[PDB]
Order: structure tokens, then sequence, then C-alpha cells
RNA sequence: CGGCCGCCGAGACCCCGGCGCACGGACCGAUUGGUCCGUGAUCGGGUAGGCGGGCGUGCCGGUGGCGUAGAAGCCGGGCC
RNA sequence: ACCGAUAGCGAACUAGUACCGUGAGGGAAAGCUGAAAAGCACCCCGGGAGGGGGGUGAAAAGAGCCUGAAACCGGGCGGCGAUAGGAGGGUGCGGCCCGAAAGGAAUGAGCCUCCCCGAAGGAAACCGCGGCGACGCGGGAGUACGAGGGGAGGGGACCGGGGUUGCACCGUCCGUCUUGAAACACGGGGCAGGGAGUUCGCGGCCGUGGCGAGGUUAAGGGGGUUAAGCCCCGUAGCCGC
């Protein structure tokens, strides 16, 4: 895809980036983006690094079936989507570079919009018992982010 | 008589303000009915709407019709006439008819129609 | 021009200046739109400049205005269309007459219009 | 099914004219002929010169709300008005010395329709 | 209430064609004699040399449409107008 | 200006009339006393300040209640609420 | 569809009769302002023109 | 239990305005009809089924038109 | 007067092609950039895929290419939101929110005041009397009021309508067999598209039109025509007398 769901983007105070056709879990991508929204860019990068290092659980509020709780307050279902965090860190660095080349200050960027969408489905089949072949599909994800320099 | 005209216009206004939107049964339940809202007579053997029970939507009846003298008239009280060019614009009655420019008329012809209607003193419902 | 209340020819540029003057008056100061409201404004003397549309029909509702205003000695100007007059006044529907009671940000403009209309008649 | 009535504009106009004429002159013969003409096409009146000769007197005026046909023989001198005439019927009437006219001419000649006899 | 929507003159055939509309809310279709009288009275036409070609009513609308002709002289009518129309008018 | 309490709608066991309400004025406890208020207006004030108006048309029962007809029926949150007569 | 020969002949007769009328020809849509008269009969000379 | 007195309570009964229907009438349409008028306490629920009118889609013979100053199509609103 | 890519031949295309069965044999899906590739030169980030600038084009229509509906999913916006019960809706209104156009409206909106007439209906204060009593009778009075129909005065921008939600009352889904359906009877995850009184022969009727003691052609022939349209003939035959 090419478009963005953001409405009032302008090329003076905002910078945007995207990723298309990511072989990651859209559900966990949505759950991670929920917490990433409304945070400073550097703080979000540190949060993703912690999640990758397995030091900070990501809470689950929508898709949390058969998920055990975690130590500390607010847990509740949580897990560590390392693959999704690694995929989204690249998008965050890309938007940081976009802002820097545009002339914004990286230390004052705040993530004002970030979203994840389900993309095309890649199809395959798995053999089962009694002669049944059953779907076996990869769900790709689109990620969009736009940040604004606070002043 | 303008007095009866106004009285019946008010009567129709009240009646059509109280009139409900006639929609088929279970229009809300399924999207296939929401995107295409219509009314269809309930014909089932156990249909509650067909049985006309209280607490269920109503159905159209001949009694709901508006008074004859003002049926089909604009809320302003005039009479609509669809117009596609100046020739049929000129054939209206300014004291009793109004012109509605067809949606498919371009601006080039629409400006001409509007200026001609202004010259002839004929009301236009969509002057643009 | 229908002769019931039209007294003099108001040039197009003067009408445009009157329109923008009433626009700025509505934006900044206070105005009083409508025929009855304008009539009361001039009768009480709170108005400073009055604007009349040139497309009023029937004429018995706005004809009396200049006869009743020449008594109070208040400047009156004409504009082409009541539709545009009302649009400037800020109401979607037409405005036959308008009265400015304080020409905020428009003192000099109203003075110029008054001088020109006085010279004309 | 529904009775549409005659498709002939001339026949519809004649029916309406007959009703108006009956109203104007205060007589019922024209209304009677009107509804008799209105009856369904498959039942429209059919008359023959034989029957006209049988029942009509010399110099009498005859109105047939339908068609007149030339089956038989005719001696009487009769003024017959009918919606349609077969060529044989018209020729026989002319030879016998009568007149083959329409209900319009009949109305013009005898607006009150006094002495006119209806044959079906 | 008769309002004339068109008047046309044709001296080549020698007549005047009149297209008009009668606005009669709450009233039946006016009689042909009444319409002819009103039209002749308004247009100063000669009552003896004018015909009402047709009066038509369309559905619930109280605006009926009328077409009429007015000839200069009886010669043109006897030459053009058909016998059935002349009889219907009753002017012959 | 008198005070009154909105008791309920005009109702049968299972039927409700939305445009009529039963009102109990503060200091009337008889049909005779209540009948003197026939024709007077009744005002109900919305929480946002909007005012709804009705008029007293008849006396209800024998204990002093009255019937008030409202062009715009009360929302129903007015039940047990206060209204002003005149 | 089939139509009787006599009925077809009568219909043709009626059409030819209507072709010379004034009200119907004008009402159809044709513009007859400049026509000398109805029916418009022309001399035999019209049959020899091939340009 | 033998009675009684008030008050509530239906789309029922009465009234005001409106619609249609059946029947009759006047006037008026160039294909089944249209406008209005008079009576309806003795017209207005409805399954099977019978009958009349109307709304919508593709194409053809006519007639009158719109469109790159923006047609069809598609999303959300106003009016009838 | 055939269909217009789930239609029309199975195949509008590398279609009896790919694929299934040992075999005889069975047999799909799949059309569209733009006027011209002018099909994105260069810069930053990235392992790459690709992302952000910047260019081309009237319009990205960006090749995953005419339009881009619904189902479904993610974000923002407006409403409700952790003491509350009913097939998810109906009647009435109240909060919050939207409200340029098409609806009314400054030639006056909601609104406030006053005046007149008012159908059916219809009180009370007070006075006298009857009843053990609840209460009733006569006057007040057919009065105040009354659906609605009109008029005048003040103010000067809303009303109608729409989204969500709250309160009162009511309401046990849709189709179907059945005497009987909410049914612990059957068919009912959602959306889009397709989908079921057709043609001929004979016969009985009705609506209309032509001719009429007659009616009507069939096969076929000639003229004319770009043409199978159009004109005339054709009495064998069939029905009736």
């Amino acid at each position: 895809r090419f478009g963005y769901s953001f409405q009032n983007f302008d090329p003076k105070r905002m910078a945007r980036a995207s990723a298309r056709d990511l072989r990651i879990s859209p559900k966990l991508a949505v759950e991670v983006c929920r917490e990433l929204r409304g945070m400073m860019l550097n703080d979000a990068l540190r949060y993703l690094d912690d999640v990758i290092a397995l030091k900070r659980p990501v809470p689950l509020k929508r898709y949390n079936d058969s998920q055990g709780h975690k130590p500390g307050k607010g847990f509740g279902p949580g897990r560590y989507p390392v693959k999704v965090a690694k995929a989204i860190k690249k998008v965050l660095l890309n938007v940081k570079n976009n802002a820097v080349q545009k002339g914004l200050d990286p230390d004052k960027l705040k993530i004002i919009h970030i979203a994840a969408h389900k993309g095309p489905v890649l199809r395959g089949w798995y053999p089962r018992a009694f002669g049944r072949a059953t779907p076996f599909n990869e769900q790709t994800t689109h990620i969009e982010v736009v940040v604004e320099e606070i002043r | 008589d303008e007095k009866e005209f106004k009285r019946l216009l008010r009567v129709r206004a009240r009646l059509k303000r109280k009139k409900p939107r006639f929609l088929r049964q279970e229009w809300w339940r399924y999207p296939k009915f929401k995107n295409d809202p219509k009314w269809r007579r309930p014909k089932g053997i156990d249909s509650k709407m067909r049985l006309k029970l209280k607490g269920k939507p109503r159905s159209p009846s001949i009694g709901w019709s508006s008074p004859k003298l003002v049926r089909g008239l604009h809320p302003s009280g005039y009479e609509e006439v669809l117009v596609h060019n100046v020739k049929e614009l000129e054939a209206l009655d300014p004291k009793r008819q109004a012109a509605r420019i067809a949606h498919t008329v371009g601006k080039k012809k629409r400006i001409e129609i509007i200026k001609r209607a202004e010259e002839l003193g004929i009301k236009v419902l969509n002057p643009r | 021009a229908k002769p019931s209340y039209v007294k003099f020819e108001v040039p197009k540029e003067l009408a445009e200046k009157a329109l923008q003057a009433v626009e700025i008056a509505r934006d900044t100061g206070k105005i009083r739109k409508g025929t009855n409201e304008t009539t009361k404004a001039v009768e009480r003397g709170q108005a400073k400049l009055v604007i009349i549309a040139e497309d009023v029909d029937p004429e018995e509702i706005v004809a009396h205005l200049p006869p009743l205003c020449e008594e109070k000695e208040i400047p009156y100007i004409y504009v082409p269309s009541k539709k545009e007059l009302g649009a400037a006044a800020g109401i979607e529907v037409a405005a036959a007459s308008v009265a400015i009671i304080e020409p905020g940000k428009a003192r000099d403009l109203v003075e110029e219009i008054a001088m020109k209309v006085k010279e004309l008649m | 099914m529904k009775r549409t009535g005659p498709t002939d504009p001339n026949l519809r106009r004649l029916i309406r004219y007959l009703r108006k004429k009956s109203n104007e002159y205060g007589v019922k013969i024209w209304k009677d002929v009107a509804w008799r003409l209105e009856r369904p096409r498959r039942q429209r009146a059919e008359v023959n010169v034989s029957k006209i000769n049988r029942y009509a007197n010399d110099g009498e005026m005859i109105v047939v709300p339908g068609s007149v046909l030339g089956a038989g023989k005719l001696e009487k001198k009769v003024i017959v008005a009918a919606w349609k005439f077969s060529e044989t019927a018209r020729r026989k009437i002319i030879e016998a010395g009568g007149e083959a006219i329409t209900i319009e001419e009949l109305i013009e000649r005898n607006p009150t329709g006094s002495g006119v006899r209806i044959m079906e | 209430e008769i309002r004339i929507k068109e008047i046309k003159e044709n001296k080549l055939i020698g007549r005047k064609e009149i297209y008009f509309e009668i606005y009669h809310p709450g009233e039946p279709t006016p009689s042909r004699k009444d319409v002819k009288g009103k039209l002749v009275a308004m247009l100063d036409l000669n009552p003896e040399t004018t015909v009402i070609q047709y009066i038509r009513s369309y559905f619930g609308s109280y605006i009926s449409k009328g077409y009429a002709k007015a000839y200069d002289s009886k010669e043109r009518m006897l030459y053009i107008e058909p016998e059935y129309i002349l009889i219907r008018d009753g002017l012959i | 200006r008198i005070k009154g309490v909105v008791l309920s709608y005009r109702r049968s066991k299972e039927n409700q009339h939305n445009n009529v309400m039963i009102i109990k004025p503060l200091d009337v406890n008889s049909r005779e006393e209540a009948s003197k208020l026939i024709g007077r207006l009744v005002l109900w004030k919305s929480p946002s300040g909007k005012i709804l108006k009705g008029k007293i048309v008849r006396v209800h029962g024998t204990k002093g209640a009255v019937r008030a007809r409202f062009e715009k029926g009360l929302p129903g949150q007015a039940l047990g609420d206060y209204v002003e007569i005149v | 569809e089939d139509i009787n020969k006599k009925e077809k002949r009568l219909a043709l007769m009626s059409a030819i009769a209507a072709t010379a009328n004034y009200d119907l020809v004008r009402a159809r849509g044709h513009i007859i302002d400049n026509v000398p008269q109805l029916p418009l009969i022309v001399v035999d000379d019209l049959q020899k023109v091939q340009k």
C-alpha cells in the first residue's frame, strides 16, 4: 500500500514512514502499536529494545486467549513479541531518519499516529488425517507511523 | 382559496412529520437490509408485523395519504417542474410553478438558465 | 430601476465598497439586519449607515425607508441584490435592509461612503 | 376480466355526445343508445334488413346500436341509422328507397328523437 | 382562471391558434360553452368564428390544458374544419 | 406560582398515554380545591434549562390530583419531579 | 403477427387521411411553418430530378 | 355474604380534519380514462384464492433532450 | 427487438490447455495503466524487500496499474461506558454532539404577551334541601376550559432533520409443515453475484378490431428493396349457411 490514514499531515512539523508486507503477526502488531502510540520516539525505541531483551512484558487488551499473567501491576495478560518489536524498530528508525533529513530535531519527536493493518494473505496447505488438506496461511502486516516535533 | 391552501399545507406538514419510515422487518438485524433500506410486506404465517401486534413497526396504509389539494407540492407550496434547458424553463408559470434544474445540466447551461429565470421572475429551487 | 424608492444611481464600485463595509462591520462591530430591525434602528437613531437592496418585491415593505430616514438625516446606500446583501450580513437568506450601529474597523469607510452619497444627493 | 370499452375514439366521442344530448334535450333515448353501444364488443347488436322489414313501418326512423347486415329482403321506406353498414345492407336500403345514415345525422335531423325505434 | 401560454397567427391558413391552461382547484372540468364564453370575452374574439379544439385533464392536477382556434371568416372553417368538429361546436 | 409533583402518566394496566400527566399540587387534597386550577399552565424545567409547557384540563380522582396535557410529552425522567403551576 | 388484408387496407386509408391533417402533423413534431398547405401536392416535374 | 355511593379504565361509542372504496350525477380526454359533486347507522381485520391499479430493470420503433464548464457507476445527506 | 466476462460455446487469453482416474473417460480458473512509457533521473535510511524526499503525467491511473461497492480489520472523531436482564426493536420526550447545499426562515424561528369564534365534552367557590353514611339534587351553568380556526404586539436566529444514549410503558427473531411454533420440531456465520409458470400443437372462454351470409388464407408467384422490411396476386383447403 501507499496511503496513510492520517488526516492533517503537513511537511513542516511532521514526518512519516511505513512498511508493507511484513511476515509478522498483525494481532501482536496492533497490541504493540497501542502502547507505542502517544510516546516520544526515543522512549519508544527503548521500550522496544526492552521488549526484545525480555525485560518488559507487553500487555494484551484485545487478543489474550490462554495467556498467563506476568509479575507486577497491570498484569494481566502479557507477552514478548520479539519478532514484531524487531520489525517495528526498523520503521521507527526510518521515520527518525526521515525527520532528521527533513530538518526536525529527533529529541523532540512524539509519535502522534501509528497504526497496523492486515495485508495480503499468502496461501498454502497442510496434509491432515483421512485425506483432508487444510489451509496453512501467512498473514502479512502493514505498519504506518507519523511523528510530530513538539515545540 | 389561499386560506384552505395554507390550512391543508399545515395539515400535510403535521401528518408527514408524524409519518414513520416504513422499513421491512428485521431491517436492522442484517447488513444486507441496512445498506438497501426498503419496505416489504410481511407474508409469513407467524410474522408478528403481519399480525399487526402492538410493540412492532407499522405498515403503510391508504389513510396516511396527504390531502389532495396539496399532494406532491414543495414544502414552500409551489409545484416542482424538472428543467433541462431554457426552452422548457420559459414554459413555467411563475405564480404557481418552480424550476428544478436537472442534476445532469452543466454549469455553462445552468448559468444561462439561472439568468433567464431571474429575467422571467421564476423561482428556482437549486440556484447553483 | 423600479422608481418606487430608487432615488439615484449608485455606481458598482460604490456598491462593492458598501458590501465590504457591511462585511467588516458584521465581522468586527455590531449590525442590525432585517427590514423591521433596520426601521427600528433608524427610528431610534442608533444606526449610522443603512443599506438597501435593489431587488425587493413587493415594494411596500421597503419603500417607506428613505422617506422615513430623510427625517433623521442618516446616510443610505443601495446594493444590487438582496441575496448578496444577506450573504454579506451573514445570513443565508436574503436581507432587504441592513443598519450599522457601530462601524467597527469601518469608521473611515463609512465616512467616505457618506461623503460620496452626500455629493451624489 | 375488466370491460375496457370501445377502442374507437370516434365511438367514445359519439357515446359522450349522446349522453350530453340526452341531458340537453331531457330525453332518455340517447342515453339508452349510449349504454347499448357501450355493451361488450362480443355482444354488440346485430340486425338484418329482414328484421327491419318485419318490424318497421313505412317512413319510420330506426336506430341500431351496432351493425346492420344485408341478409334478407326489404320493401319498406325506412330511415335507418347505425354505427356500421354492410355494403349489401346499404345498397338494399337505397334500392328500397330508404336512407342509410349515422347516429350523428339522426341527432341533427331529430334532436328530440321522437318516433325513433331502437332495433338490436 | 384561464392563462394563455401561447398565441400564434397563420394567415397562410388564415387562423389563430391559442394554447392555454385553466387553473380550477376544487372545481370540475369547466364546460366547453363556459370556456368558450370566457375566452371570447377576454380576447374580444368573435363568438361565431371560434372553436375549442380540445380540453384535457391529466390525473389529480387541477391544471387542465386547452387548445382553441379562431378563424377570420366562416369560409376558412367550412374549407378546413371537419364536419364532426363543426357539429360538436354547434356553430354550423 | 404553585408547586406540584409529577406522579405518572395517564395509564391503564399496560397502556400509557405519553401526552398527558398526573400532577399533585402541594396544598390541594380534594376535587373541589383542585378544580380551581383548571386552565392554568404547568412548567417543567429540564436539567439543561429547557422549559416544557402544558395546561391543566381536568381534575383526576378525588384526592386533589389533576391532569395536565403537554404538546411535548415529558421525557419520563420527570416522574417524581417538581413542576410549577402558573 | 398476422393482420387481415382488408383491415390493413383500412389502416392505410386512415394513415393517408391523417397525413393531410394540420393538428396531427404539427403535434407529431414536424415544423410546418413554411408549407404552402396540407396536403402538399407537387407537379410531376419532381420525379425527374436526380441530383 | 345482602346492597349501595364515587372514581379510574379500550383502536369500542361521539366529534373535528384527511385518504381511499362502492354506487349515482355533471363536465372533460383521439386506447382501459380524468376533475368535481351527492349517499354510505345499513363501506375500511384477513390465510388459500379471484379481480383492478401502480413502481422498477435490458432492448427495439418514435418523440423531446442532457454531457469533458464533466455521463454511467459508487459513499454520505435534503425533499416528494 | 439474442449475451456482454459467475452472461455467451467448456474455451473472448500459451483451452479440450493445466490438472484427476490403471482404464473407458472426466475436465477448470484466467479480459481492461496511460493520449504518449513520458514505466519515476538524482538524494537520505535499510542486509534486502522496500520507506521518505524529489520528478513524469490533465488526473498515479505506479505496472500488486479504468472505476474500487459490501462483508471484514486498524486509527481518529461524537455518544454510552465496570449495581444491572431480555429476540437487541416500537411510542413519547430529555441529556451530549452535528447541522453551507438540497427543507422552512431577517418579506421573520423557537419564543413571550394580548384579543375573537369555537364541535363532542365539561368543573368548582358559594347558597338551599335529601340521605345514618359514602354522597346526591336545584341555582351558579352549559359558565371557566375545550381539538381547531383567525388577528395584533415585543424580540431577533433558530426550527425541521440526523448520530448516540437515558427514562416510563410495551414487545418471547425470520421462513416452513402443522389444529397448534419462542419452541427441547426442520431450514437459518456474514457480504456480493446467479436462481426457479418457458415453447409448440389442439380445445373452452373472455377484451378489442376487420368483414359479414359470408369469413379467411396455406404452400407458392410477381414487383420493389442494401435487406428477410414494403405492395399485389394466390379459393387448394378450413369453418358457417
